[PDB]
């Protein structure tokens, strides 16, 4: 029998003694935003090295 | 009452018909008497299957509200 599927949000709870405090962040790699990269280069007049 | 006459009933629609002329409560116990004459005919002891299918007909639809069921 094709039932529906009625899904409320159910708002999963805890109580205060069951609140886990925190887990500290120790650092992974250093969070780079830039990195070097090889590219070709072209002398003035436009042509190549 | 048209279904009632269609079943083969003659006197008891007339008894139900002459009361509506006044709609009085003094003649009304007849109706009450009539309402008890219906349940002293017996049970409708049909099959488990067909008796379940009085209940097991379902029309479940994705057209009902959602505003209603969440509040419910």
């Amino acid at each position: 029998k094709t039932i529906p599927t009625f899904e409320p949000k159910e708002s999963i709870l805890k109580k205060l003694e069951d609140i886990k405090p925190e887990q500290v962040k120790k650092q992974t790699k250093l969070f780079r935003i830039f990195e070097p990269r090889q590219l070709p280069v072209y002398r003035a007049n436009g042509e190549k090295e | 009452l048209d279904n009632m006459r269609k079943a083969g009933l003659t006197d008891i629609p007339k008894m139900i018909q002459d009361w509506l002329v006044d709609c009085s409560i003094e003649k009304f116990p007849l109706m009450a008497k009539i309402y008890s004459w219906s349940f002293h005919v017996g049970f409708r002891k049909q099959k488990m299957l067909d008796a379940a299918l009085d209940q097991l007909k379902t029309e479940y639809t994705e057209d009902v509200d959602d505003e209603m069921y969440r509040e419910y």
